[PDB]
């Protein structure tokens, strides 16, 4: 499966999860940002890595980053 | 579906898909990627794989020596070595016709038969070989060989016989025994068979195991050697009119210095190669003695290079030494651009200089030799630079090489890639410029418009080294100059080697030569520039700040912040094999066009129509391929029969590279879903199911596939044509 | 096809053992052994 | 642990030892894979291949050895005496399993019952008699065989 | 997870629906309520019916059942926000999955552990060969 | 002289020692 990392530049502008076409992430309580909020990718093992999340983030480069892995039925997005 | 294979990776074992496979093969001999990989195993690993792959070779040699001795004609062509044509091996293939079995059997064989192009019948004559049973014995002297080095290999995997990473590490006492023994021992060793066996036997004189504990190389022994005067092993060196293989005006010699040309076979006279090997021998043997082991005295290669600091290049060599030992990546990358180089310099030298009787006269087997050499010279340049940009990724330390020099030329990437773009840019623009212009002004029926540039500067050197035609008289081509009033022993052979127009020692040039070296400036120029720029961006960029999180290969990193195709420094190698083989294209259709022109005695048409796109496109090309591919025909078949399917081949290897090129993975992803549906909802068919998913080639796989198969298809079309062409004009 | 060479009858039987039965064999032990669900 | 000689799957004291002979890697892998052993074979494949592979070698002895070896039917002879070898073998092998497989049936592996014994006499029986019968049309036609290999027909 | 219920959408068949995978290995489920008898695109091509009140739908995979919630909330005048995503596996298990904690997960909601977070920037990923001969990448020190 | 019958026949006897030994290094690299 594919691995979703979440730094601390998050400004919690909730477009990470509104892209993700498999429903990865989510956002969570948290306290860095105005927002408070950060993003989490909580089912990775549904990830199948189209990178949409990061085409998303604003911030100077992103604070979503998805490292392509183990691949999976799942992961290469296999109906069969 | 637990999948044991491939065993190193988990996350490959676990792929329930067709990519689980092909990635199992590509990424087995990525030792460092393994699951539980350790340094010591790695390097203990490797050196098993390096006992392996010598025995390989040992044996690839015996087979080359076992088939000339078994199907071969070597006793014969001895005989007469400039009329028969020396023999590789035997044809058997239940797939031919009378038509072929007639035309390969050839060269005077009683079956069908290929023709030997690698050159091994001059150098196993040159050598001192003239019996199958010689070559037989090699052959299976180096199947005894081979086993050794397996059994060596093996038994350095045993727990005690393990080197530990300390001694992989030692590189002053590797050093010392690689340039004093490997080295200086081994070149004393062929010194002396030179000695023994070959000079002897060029002057009829039989020596073998049988004999040569009794028969001296000189008649004065080695007492000579040892008291004082080596004069004596000058003695009379063989004349001009020797002919070779014979006593006829043979001498006793052993070790000369007249330099040029064996007047009968056209090569470097035995004794001068003898000579330089002992004298190469003592110089490695004396290098061998430069860094520290086990008593004191020698160099600390560390110390070297911390104290090759600077005032304008800040921390210097400092931590070097760690830098390359610890980097498998960077050893890897020197090694590869210095065996490069040297064979490009083997193949520069070997078509120039010829050593071996009677090669200079086989025109196919000398353009086989250079283009093949001058192809595995690129293949490694541009594996040194993938492996300087793999390491960039994997083994650089920013903290122990701070200020250093490795550090400062990352530092300032964007101006090395910046100047190397603009050379690039220069040299393209005003090449293209000047060929393009020619080819204009030459096809509106004025070609003395033609901008024609004169090669002085190369010609000039030519003079320097006695080449008199230009009438530059400069240093040796003056004979008032203190280089040539000197007294050397070499100068008059070399001179008469090279103020002679009938060999390839200083070819003559105009300004076709000027425009193909500014096109190879070109290649190399664009290559380099490919393969620096992407080791350099390798670990990031400002498109990808963290590239080096993502490692050396991998597909791109997604359609977002622009798209990012082609991103990876795996992708710049890429991208560069196809710049290599432009740069090889052209420097190899340069020798072969020129040396038509020489071999044939019509300079001419290469000094008159190389200066324009066209003459190379109609004279080299178009007409070089009448008789290739005229191989089979509606009328029949002849020995280029082969080259001329090979030559299709290469063809249908080349376009099918451009399909995985050119079209990318969804397209057929979704292809092979229509396919995966059709297979589960036909009958009797359903009574198969596949163990793993069928599902499209990958990203990067494509690339390489598309690439495999476009330099199989160059590689192939190109020699088929080279050989073809020049076995159909001379051979 | 013929053989001057010495013991000419060996390209006779090696052409189809190093064409068919070698190539067979070791593809049919490959593809046994890169399907195997053992353990991993 | 230098020793290469060890007990027999951990027991010293069965009747066995463990040697590179018996129990090693090599021998278990293509022991273990011969027609007899292959995991989840049915019996009479076994005794199919087990049959084809020994009615072909069983053609040589009496095609070169045999009484009818200096006679114009040297082929004939060899494949009657391998049929013949071949039919007695079968009956062996039947009475056999007639005789060992009586009462009740183990649940172990289908070779080992009845059933499962008639039906790999019945796969050697088919296999020996089509193996000898195959090794004796190439040798009767060893010359197109020859013209095939050395392409005397193109 | 107790017993999926809900009609199957109108719809004539196609080729585009499940496969092999569906039995042997896992399949998916959506279910949601409709005000009235309406038209969808299905994912797997052409159109199909939806009830007038609830709905179930199979689908081969995740992203399926997840387009056809985009296009339920986002492609009708009054939106459809109720649509369940269920995973089933061939021994009848049923695993809910969508959404996840009965609340979507672009709007934060308490209760929710922060999972594959940093402490720390892109920029501050160790260098890799700090960390070689590990199994580890920079991003999962 | 040509090259013998035996001579073709011993060389492959004696290339059956290298076939062993790269049996074993491959099977040892394969641990
Ligand atoms: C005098 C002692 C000695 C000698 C004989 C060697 C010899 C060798 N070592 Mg070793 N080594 C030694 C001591 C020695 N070692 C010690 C003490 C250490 C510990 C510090 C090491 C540790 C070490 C390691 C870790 C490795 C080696 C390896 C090798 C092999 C290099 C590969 C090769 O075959 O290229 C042979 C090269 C030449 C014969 C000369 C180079 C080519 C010249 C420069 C250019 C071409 C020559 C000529 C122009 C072309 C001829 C063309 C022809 C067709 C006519 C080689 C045979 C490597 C190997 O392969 O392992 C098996 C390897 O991994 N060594
Ligand atoms: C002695 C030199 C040497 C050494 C030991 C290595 C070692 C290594 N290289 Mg390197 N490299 C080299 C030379 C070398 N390379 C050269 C010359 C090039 C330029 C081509 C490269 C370019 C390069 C790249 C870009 C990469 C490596 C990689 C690697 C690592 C993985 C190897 C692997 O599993 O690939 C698997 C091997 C193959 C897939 C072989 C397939 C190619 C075959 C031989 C061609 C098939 C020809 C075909 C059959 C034609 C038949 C003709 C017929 C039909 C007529 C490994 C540590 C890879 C890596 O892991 O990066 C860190 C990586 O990506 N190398
Ligand atoms: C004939 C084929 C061809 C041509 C002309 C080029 C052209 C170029 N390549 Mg390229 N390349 C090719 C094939 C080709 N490539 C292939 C097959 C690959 C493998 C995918 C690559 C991969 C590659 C890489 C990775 C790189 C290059 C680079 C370059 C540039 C090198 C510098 C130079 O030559 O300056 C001069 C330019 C030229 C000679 C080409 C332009 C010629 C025109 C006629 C100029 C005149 C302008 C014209 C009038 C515009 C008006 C058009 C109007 C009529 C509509 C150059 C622009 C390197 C680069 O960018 O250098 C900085 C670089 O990094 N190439
Ligand atoms: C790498 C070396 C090499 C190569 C390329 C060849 C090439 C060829 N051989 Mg030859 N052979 C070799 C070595 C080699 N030989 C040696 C050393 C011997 C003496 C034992 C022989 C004895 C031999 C016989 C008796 C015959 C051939 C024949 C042939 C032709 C068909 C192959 C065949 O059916 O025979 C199969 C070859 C063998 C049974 C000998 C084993 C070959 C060596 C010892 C092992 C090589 C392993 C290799 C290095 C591993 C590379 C793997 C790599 C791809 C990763 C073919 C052109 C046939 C022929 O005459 O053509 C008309 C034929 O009948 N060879
Ligand atoms: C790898 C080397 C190789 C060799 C040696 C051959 C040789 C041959 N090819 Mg083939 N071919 C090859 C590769 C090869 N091919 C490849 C790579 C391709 C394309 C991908 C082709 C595609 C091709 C086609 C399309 C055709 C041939 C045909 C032929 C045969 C023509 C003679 C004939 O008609 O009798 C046929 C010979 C046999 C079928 C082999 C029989 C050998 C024995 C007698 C079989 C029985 C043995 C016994 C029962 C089992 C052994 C037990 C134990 C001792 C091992 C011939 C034997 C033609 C053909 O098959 O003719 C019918 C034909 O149509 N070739
Ligand atoms: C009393 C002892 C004895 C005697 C005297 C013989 C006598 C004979 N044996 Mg036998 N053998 C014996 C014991 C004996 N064997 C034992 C103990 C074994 C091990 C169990 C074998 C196993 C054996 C095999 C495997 C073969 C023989 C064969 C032969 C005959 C070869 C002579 C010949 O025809 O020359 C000339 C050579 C030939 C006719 C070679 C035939 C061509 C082959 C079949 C081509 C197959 C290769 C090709 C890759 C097939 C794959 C195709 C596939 C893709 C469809 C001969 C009559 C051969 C035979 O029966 O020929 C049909 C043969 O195949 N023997
Ligand atoms: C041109 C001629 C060149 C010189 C002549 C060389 C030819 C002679 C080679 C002799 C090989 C004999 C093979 C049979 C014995 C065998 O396989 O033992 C394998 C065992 C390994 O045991 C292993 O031991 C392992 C455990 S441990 O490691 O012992 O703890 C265990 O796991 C494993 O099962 C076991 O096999 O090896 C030994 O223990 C000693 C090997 C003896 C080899 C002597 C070679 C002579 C040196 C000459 C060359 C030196 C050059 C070096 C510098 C360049
Ligand atoms: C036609 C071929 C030439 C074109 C090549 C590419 C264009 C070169 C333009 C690059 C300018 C470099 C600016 C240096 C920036 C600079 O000044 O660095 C600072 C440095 C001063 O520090 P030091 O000299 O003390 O550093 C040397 C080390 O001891 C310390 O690391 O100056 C030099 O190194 C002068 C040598 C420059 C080397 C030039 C590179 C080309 C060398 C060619 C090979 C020389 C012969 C080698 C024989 C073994
Ligand atoms: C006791 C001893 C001495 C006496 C030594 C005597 C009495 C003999 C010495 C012989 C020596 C020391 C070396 C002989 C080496 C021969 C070699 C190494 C052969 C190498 C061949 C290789 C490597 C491969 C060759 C190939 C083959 C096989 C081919 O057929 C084709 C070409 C090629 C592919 C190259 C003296 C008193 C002097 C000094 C004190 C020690
Ligand atoms: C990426 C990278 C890298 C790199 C790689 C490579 C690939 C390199 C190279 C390079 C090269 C490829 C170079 C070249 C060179 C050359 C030279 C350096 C030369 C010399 C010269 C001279 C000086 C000479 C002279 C002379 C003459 C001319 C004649 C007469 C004689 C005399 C001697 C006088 C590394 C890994 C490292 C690191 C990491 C990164
Ligand atoms: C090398 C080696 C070995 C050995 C082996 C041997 C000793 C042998 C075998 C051989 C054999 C032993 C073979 C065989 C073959 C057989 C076959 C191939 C068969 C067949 C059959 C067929 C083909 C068919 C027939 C038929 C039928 C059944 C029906 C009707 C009639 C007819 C005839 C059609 C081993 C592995 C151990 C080890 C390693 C090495
Ligand atoms: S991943 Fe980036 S774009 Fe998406 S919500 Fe978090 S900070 Fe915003
Ligand atoms: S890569 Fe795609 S599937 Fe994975 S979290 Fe990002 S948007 Fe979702
Ligand atoms: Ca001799
Ligand atoms: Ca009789
Ligand atoms: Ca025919
Ligand atoms: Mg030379």
């Amino acid at each position: 499966s594919h691995s979703v990392k979440i730094y601390d530049t998050c400004i919690g502008c909730t477009q990470c999860v509104r892209a993700c076409p498999l429903d990865v992430l989510e956002m969570v309580p948290w306290d860095g940002c105005k927002a408070a909020q950060i993003a989490s990718s909580p089912r990775t093992e549904d990830c199948v890595g189209c990178k949409r999340c990061e085409t998303a983030c604003p911030t100077d480069f992103l604070s979503i980053r998805v490292y392509l892995g183990a691949e999976t039925t799942r992961s290469m997005g296999l109906a069969y | 579906m637990a999948t044991k294979f491939p065993k190193f990776s988990q996350d490959l074992a676990q792929d329930p898909t067709t990519r689980r496979i092909w990635y199992g093969i590509a990424t087995a001999h990525d030792f460092e990627t393994h699951d539980g990989m350790t340094e010591e195993n790695l390097y203990q690993k490797i050196f098993a794989s390096h006992f392996g792959h010598i025995a390989i070779i040992f044996l690839w040699t015996s087979g080359t020596l076992f088939h000339v001795a078994w199907q071969g004609n070597f006793e014969q062509w001895i005989k007469d070595p400039l009329n028969i044509r020396p023999i590789a091996h035997a044809i058997w293939d239940p797939h031919f016709g009378e038509g072929a079995v007639n035309a390969f059997t050839q060269a005077g064989a009683s079956n069908p038969v290929n023709i030997a192009y690698s050159g091994v019948y001059h150098w196993f004559y040159t050598i001192g070989m003239t019996t199958n049973q010689e070559l037989y014995s090699g052959a299976v002297f180096l199947l005894v060989l081979a086993s050794l080095f397996l059994f060596a290999g093996w038994l350095h995997l045993q727990p005690k016989f393990r080197p530990s990473l300390a001694w992989f590490k030692n590189a002053e006492s590797r050093l010392n025994h690689h340039l004093a023994g490997l080295f200086g021992v081994s070149s004393l060793a062929w010194a002396g068979h030179l000695v023994h066996v070959a000079i002897p036997e060029a002057r009829g004189q039989h020596v073998g195991w049988d004999n040569f504990l009794s028969t001296p190389p000189h008649p004065a022994g080695l007492m000579p050697f040892f008291t004082g005067n080596w004069g004596v092993y000058a003695a009379d060196p063989d004349t001009a009119g020797h002919i070779f293989g014979t006593s006829e005006g043979a001498g006793t010699a052993i070790l000369t210095f007249l330099g040029g040309f064996h007047p009968q076979t056209e090569s470097l006279w035995l004794t001068d190669i003898a000579h330089h090997h002992l004298a190469i021998a003592v110089i490695f043997i004396i290098a061998g003695h430069m860094y520290r082991t086990n008593w004191g005295i020698g160099h600390s290669i560390k110390e070297i290079l911390n104290a090759h600091k600077g005032p304008l290049t800040g921390a210097g060599h400092t931590n070097l030494y760690d830098t390359i030992n610890n980097s498998l990546h960077f050893q890897l990358g020197l090694a590869l651009a210095s065996l490069g180089v040297i064979t490009s310099l083997v193949a520069q030298h070997m078509y120039s200089l010829p050593s071996y009787a009677f090669i200079a006269q086989d025109h196919t087997t000398q353009a086989a030799l250079y283009t093949h050499h001058q192809y595995i010279a690129g293949f490694l340049m541009v594996g040194a630079f993938a492996h300087g940009a793999i390491f960039f990724v994997r083994d650089y330390d920013p903290v122990a090489n701070k200020d250093n020099v490795l550090a400062r030329m990352l530092e300032h990437k964007e101006a090395l890639i910046s100047h190397l773009s603009w050379v690039s840019l220069f040299l393209g623009f005003h090449t293209l410029g000047l060929y393009v212009h020619n080819d204009v002004v030459v096809a509106f029926g004025t070609p003395e418009k033609q901008i024609l540039i004169e090669p002085v500067f190369a010609q000039w050197i030519q003079a320097t080294s006695g080449k008199a035609l230009y009438g530059f008289d400069v240093l040796l081509s003056n004979p008032d100059s203190i280089a040539s009033t000197t007294g050397a022993a070499w100068l008059p052979g070399w001179l008469d080697a090279i103020n002679s127009g009938t060999n390839s020692l200083f070819l003559t040039i105009g300004p076709g030569d000027f425009l193909v070296h500014h096109a190879i400036a070109l290649g190399l120029h664009t290559t380099a520039l490919i393969l620096i720029k992407g080791a350099l961006d390798a670990r990031g960029s400002k498109l990808m700040p963290d590239k080096k999180d993502f490692g050396y290969s991998f597909p791109c990193d997604g359609p977002g912040r622009g798209g990012t195709c082609d991103i990876s420094a795996w992708d710049a190698f890429y991208l560069a094999m196809f710049w290599m083989l432009n740069t090889l294209g052209w420097l190899t259709f340069y020798w072969h066009w020129k040396h038509l022109g020489v071999w044939s005695g019509n300079v001419a048409q290469f000094n008159e129509n190389s200066t324009y796109l066209m003459g190379w496109f109609r004279d080299y090309l178009w007409a070089n391929s009448a008789q290739l591919i005229n191989g089979y025909n509606p009328y029949g078949v002849n020995n280029l029969s082969v080259w001329a399917w090979m030559f299709l081949f290469g063809h249908l290897v080349w376009a099918t590279g451009f399909m995985f090129l050119i079209s990318w993975r969804g397209y057929w992803q979704e292809l092979i879903e229509t396919i995966v549906w059709a297979h589960e909802r036909t009958p009797l068919a359903n009574l198969v199911r596949w163990k793993d998913k069928p599902v499209a080639l990958s990203i990067v796989q494509a690339r390489l596939v598309g690439l495999a198969h476009f330099t199989v298809g160059y590689v192939l079309t190109y020699a088929a044509f080279l050989i073809a062409s020049t076995a159909g004009k001379f051979g | 096809m013929d053989g001057s060479y010495a013991a000419s009858y060996l390209p006779w039987i090696l052409i189809p053992m190093v064409g068919w039965l070698f190539p067979a064999v070791t593809m049919g032990l490959l593809f046994i052994h890169i399907e195997s669900e053992g353990e991993g | 642990s230098n020793q290469v000689v060890q007990a027999y799957n951990g027991d010293p004291f069965v009747g066995h030892l463990s040697t590179p002979i018996s129990d090693s890697a090599f021998t278990r892998t293509f022991i273990g894979n011969l027609p007899a052993y292959r995991k989840g074979l049915s019996p009479i494949l076994r005794g199919l291949e087990v049959g084809m592979a020994h009615g072909y070698f069983l053609i040589g002895p009496w095609t070169l050895l045999g009484p009818l070896r200096d006679s114009e039917y040297q082929y004939i002879g060899g494949l009657i005496g391998a049929l013949a070898l071949i039919l007695v073998a079968t009956a062996a092998l039947s009475s056999y399993g007639l005789v060992t497989f009586q009462g009740e049936q183990g649940s172990g592996d289908t070779l080992q019952t009845a059933d499962g014994w008639s039906q790999f006499a019945a796969g050697f029986f088919v296999g020996g008699m089509g193996g000898a019968f195959v090794a004796y049309f190439l040798l009767e036609n060893l010359s197109v065989v020859d013209g095939i290999f050395r392409g005397l027909f193109n | 997870m107790t017993e999926l219920s809900g009609q199957p959408p109108k719809f004539g068949g196609s080729t585009g629906g499940l496969l092999s995978k569906a039995n042997r290995e896992e399949k998916y489920a959506i279910t949601w309520t409709s005000a009235s008898e309406q038209v969808f695109e299905m994912p797997t091509g052409g159109a199909a019916i939806m009830n007038e009140g609830e709905n179930l739908l199979y689908l081969a995979r995740k992203e399926q059942c997840l387009a056809l919630g985009t296009q339920l909330r986002t492609k009708f005048k009054p939106k459809i926000q109720d649509y369940k995503i269920y995973r089933v596996y061939p021994s009848g298990e049923v695993q809910y999955l969508h959404p996840a904690d009965g609340v979507f997960p672009e709007k934060v909601n308490e209760g929710r552990e922060a999972q594959g977070t940093k402490t720390r920037r892109i920029g501050q990923n160790p260098e890799p060969v700090t960390i070689k001969f590990s199994g580890k990448a920079p991003y999962e020190v | 002289m040509a090259l013998s019958d035996t001579q073709i026949l011993a060389a492959l006897v004696v290339a059956l020692l290298p076939a062993f030994l790269a049996f074993r290094l491959s099977t040892e690299l394969y641990k």
